[PDB]
Formats: structure tokens, C-alpha cells, sequence
DNA sequence: AGTGACATATATGTCTC
DNA sequence: GAGACATATATGTCACT
């Protein structure tokens, strides 16, 4: 099978043995024939070169129990990550329904990291209030404790932080110094090319800005807005820019005491939501504008 | 959390 | 690599408190003298002996080499993201910038990039550096065997769609082309599945834009709205609205040349202009505003 | 190609 | 386009201390 | 553990169609 998996993948990419072997400085076409036919067992050196040429890892090439995650999972994961509910109960119920479909179909083949992402996302979507929903410590003791000690955050680290921001929103009494540590570390994170990572990072930046507004602590507020813009500018995911205009509208109204400039930023978010044809977002921005005395 | 922070 | 595997073998063996003599057992599959050479790095183990070492340690052979070695650095995907995702709209300054970025990408990662990534960069370099069908080589010149295989494939890959894009670049403004071949690959482009590979969907969206632009040049609007709907399906599935202004231009040119409706043509144009302005793309908005003024509107 | 088809 | 013949390289085994 | 020599296998070069 080791020679058959190499031959099958080589022919899948419409690659000849000569192109794979190049100048023969690392592997000759003669020996590639012996490897694919099974006449010789490829050493780790040549198999490492074959893997590099084929774009596959050595693990993918010889793993007997290798299971492959179907495209339907990532299609369902794309709908769970990329379509903002904006806390709409119908969009939340649909995603919670989709999460249950994903679990019953792929649990046996998904690694622990992917199941942890679906688990945290399930608690984030189904969040009701800091009182009723499970506390971050109760379910994510180890993950949140590591986040306290961790300098660089992963996707699941940012998801736990988001669930922590959901519990932190309503409480008047809270750990103020711990919240200041998380802000500086989230602002210190580097923007990847992974859209899932950047989307969750953007969510944390939106939750930080929302928490500063509830606390009326507008220090470093423009820094969060700038990083939220930087995420949008690098991923070109403009479905989230209306939420940035709402942040600037809140900043002009509550901190700069400029109502005319706050209403103009609100109008830019409404126009942005209209051209995106997201009526749920457009209706939410117009309701927030009128509730803000505008 | 407000609606604009619910980007998931 | 010799030390990387021998270090992992010795570490897992010593943490399990198993000795070299106990691991090698009688010696039927591996000897103690060879295990010393494998662990110390003097010799690289073969697959049959690596399978025995994994079996004795309770691991699978994958777990002993589960290292993500020869992984493409993050900087490549970051530089590749800038090449795929920021449309130049045939701007000379943006095209030359990406041509510069390709030269930087190729110098830093050529020895490590897979064949398909190198092929993607090469086709992308020709698409960007394309000027006109008379001064640019035909698709059957620089990609002879590749484009012949694409003529017969049913499921297009990313590089297959990139070759089709260059082939579309050479077809434009040309007369006496293979008509039946053009209609056939149109059907196959409109048959591709839209998954969650943004690189694929962006290139797929490019082919759809090229087909509509060719249909406009040919004055053949059969299945034009079908090409428009699949283009919107790519945008809505991937949520990459950075390309939606181009779709509004297509619907405007459809109303102007097929429906003979200059009112709707000028209205869809305005939707593209306000969409490009809300995206803050100066080159895109100034290009769409020049197209509306050239078609005799506004 | 025209400008709108140059999405690369 | 795959072959087979033959030398070389490398891993592996069997001593040896 | 390490060096010496022998062996099995992988790999490379040649030769042929």
C-alpha cells in the first residue's frame, strides 16, 4: 500500500515520475518505479522527499489507520463559524441544531481539538446570562487557568476567553486586574491566515469593546478598534465591518460627547449592513441607534 | 453581550 | 532527521523504563547494537524496523514520526494570502506589486514548496503578467500537457481552474477560436462543487467573471444569468463580499446589452459604485465609475 | 480581460 | 515505457573489546 | 557501549526498446 498510495497521489496530481524526481539529485525515476511497484521499501530519506513533492506529509502516506475528515464537516464548520448570529435567537437555534448534526455524524473521527471547538462554541451560542449559564471555571478550569499562564493564544484559547467575556458582561463585581491582563494579551496576538482564528479574535475584540462600554472605561478603546480593523483588512472578511462602525458610534456618543459624529458612524453601519443584505444585522443597528437617543 | 459582539 | 527520530525513540523507551535488550527481545526483528545506532543517530531506521520499535512501545508507527516536519512556514501562507485574496482588477501598479511578491515568495520557499504550490505560483505569474493574446504565449505553449488533461477532466482542481483562467485571458478579443471547446468547459466550470477552500472559490469566481466577460464580448447571453447565480453562490458560501461589485457590473451589462434596459443598467452600476465605496477600494470604484461613463450612463 | 474579471 | 544487470550506499547483524 | 567485518536491502547508473 505504501507504494500504491504514493502512485495514486502522484497520478491524482497528474504528475509524471520525472517531474517528481526532478534532476535525480535525491531520487531517481528508476527507484520511484521500484517503490511504487512494491519491489523496494522506501527509506525515510526518499519517502521524506516524495512527501515534500506531493504536498502530503509522511504521516498521511504510511498511516494504516489514517482517517480522512470529509468535506461535509468543514462545510458545516464553515456555516457554524462564518455566519454571525448577532445573538439572534433564530440564528442561534439553527446553529445549535447544526452543531448536533455535526456531532452525531463525525464524532468518531474528529480529534479532541475539533470537539473542544464545537463544545465551546455550543456554550457560547447557547449562552443566556452570567447567572444561569455555567461558569467558565466550572467547565473550563484547566483551559482558563492555562490561558492565565499562556502568552500566545490558540483558537480554542480565544474561544474560552470569549465565553469568559460573556459571563463577565453583566456582573458589576468582577476581577478588574484579571480583565486587564486578558485585554493586553488579546491585543498582543498576531493575525494568522486561518480565518477561523481571526474570526474568534475579532469576537474577543468586539467583546472587549462591549465590556469597556458597559464599564465606561474607554482607555485603550481606539487600540481595540484599530486591531479589529486590522483583522478585517488582512482577512478581507467585511461581513464584520458594520460592527466596527457601531464601536466608533458608541465611542463618539458616550466618550467624545459628539452626537452628530456618532450618528454618521451609525449611518455607515446601516448602509454597510444593507449592501450585505443582512436584514437581521440592519434591523439591530437601526434599533441600537434609536435606543441611543439618535 | 450586545448584538455587535455576537459575531459568531 | 536522523537525530529527530532517534531522540524520540530513546525518550519514549526510557520513559517507559524499557531497556534496549528488553525492546529488541530475541533479536529476530531488531538487535541491540542496531538500536544503539538508531537512537544515537548513526543510522536511520527502515520502515520494517520502525514498525517493530513502535509496536514494542505501544505506539503506532505514525506516532513515532507524528512530527509535522517539512511543514510550509506560516510566512508563505501569509504571502500567498496576499496574492490570492487582493484583486488587482488589472491595475498596472497592483499587478506589478504581486509580480514582485511572487518573486519574493519563489526565492524564499522554492526548495520547500510542493509541486502544486509551485505550479499555482507559476500559473498566477502568467495570469498577472498577461498583456494581450498576441504578445503573451498561448495556453498550449507554456502548459501543453497540462491543458490537454484539463480538456478531459470533469472535477477541476485549483491549478486546473487557474489554467482555465489563463486560457480565458487568451480567448478575449479573439476571433476564430475553438467554439465547441469553449462551450464545453463553460458547462464544466458551472458544474464544479463549491466547498470551503477560499483559494479554490476565489479562482472559481475568477473563471465565472471571465466567462461573463467573454459572453459580453461575444454578444451571447445564453446561460448568462446562470453564471451570475453561481458567482453569487461563491460569494454567499465563502462570505467574500470583496468581489460582489464585479457581479453588479455583470447584471448591469446584462440589462444594457440583452434586455436593452438602460434604466436598470444604470441602477445596478450605482449599486456596484456604492458597494466599492463602502469597501473603500479607490481603484475599484474609479474603474466602475469609468465603465458606467463609457457605456453612456450617468 | 476587463477590470471586473481581474479578481486576482 | 518499463525493464534487467551490476555496482554503490546504507542499514543491519555478528562478532570482538 | 564502540569498532571491524559480513550481509541484506535500497538506490543509482548503465543498457536496451
Amino acid at each position: 500500500s505504501i507504494g500504491l498510495r504514493i502512485k495514486t497521489e502522484r497520478e491524482r496530481q497528474q504528475m509524471s515520475r520525472e517531474v517528481l524526481c526532478l534532476d535525480g539529485a535525491e531520487l531517481t525515476v528508476r527507484q520511484l518505479i521500484r517503490i511504487e511497484k512494491g519491489e523496494s521499501l522506501p527509506s525515510l530519506d526518499r519517502l521524506s522527499y516524495i512527501a515534500k513533492r506531493l504536498g502530503k506529509s509522511m504521516t498521511e502516506l504510511l498511516d494504516q489507520d489514517n482517517i480522512t475528515i470529509p468535506d461535509e464537516y468543514y462545510e458545516m464548520k464553515n456555516r457554524l463559524i462564518k455566519f454571525p448570529t448577532y445573538r439572534n435567537p433564530d440564528r442561534i437555534k439553527s446553529k445549535l441544531t447544526l452543531i448536533e448534526e455535526v456531532y452525531e455524524k463525525f464524532f468518531d473521527i474528529l480529534p479532541e481539538e475539533e470537539l473542544l471547538t464545537l463544545d465551546i462554541l455550543e456554550n457560547i451560542l447557547s449562552f443566556t446570562s452570567w447567572e444561569e449559564s455555567p461558569k467558565v471555571e466550572e467547565i473550563y478550569e484547566d483551559l482558563f487557568e492555562q490561558v492565565k499562564r499562556k502568552r500566545k493564544f490558540s483558537t480554542n484559547d480565544l474561544l474560552v476567553i470569549d465565553y469568559y467575556f460573556f459571563h463577565l458582561y453583566g456582573r458589576k463585581q468582577y476581577d478588574k486586574k484579571l480583565f486587564e491582563r486578558i485585554i493586553k494579551r488579546v491585543l498582543n496576538q498576531e493575525i494568522w491566515t486561518d480565518d477561523v482564528y481571526n474570526i474568534v479574535l475579532f469576537n474577543d475584540l468586539m467583546a472587549i469593546a462591549a465590556l469597556k462600554i458597559f464599564h465606561n472605561s474607554f482607555s485603550d478603546f481606539l487600540t481595540v478598534v484599530d486591531k479589529a480593523l486590522a483583522v478585517i483588512e488582512k482577512s478581507q472578511l467585511y461581513s464584520y465591518k458594520p460592527s466596527v462602525f457601531v464601536l466608533k458610534a458608541k465611542y463618539e456618543l458616550l466618550h467624545k460627547e459628539n452626537k452628530k459624529e456618532a450618528a454618521e458612524n451609525y449611518d455607515k453601519a446601516i448602509v454597510f449592513a444593507s449592501v450585505l443584505e443582512d436584514s437581521v444585522l440592519e434591523e439591530s443597528i437601526k434599533a441600537g441607534k434609536l435606543a441611543d437617543g439618535l | 453581550l450586545p448584538y455587535f459582539a455576537g459575531c459568531l
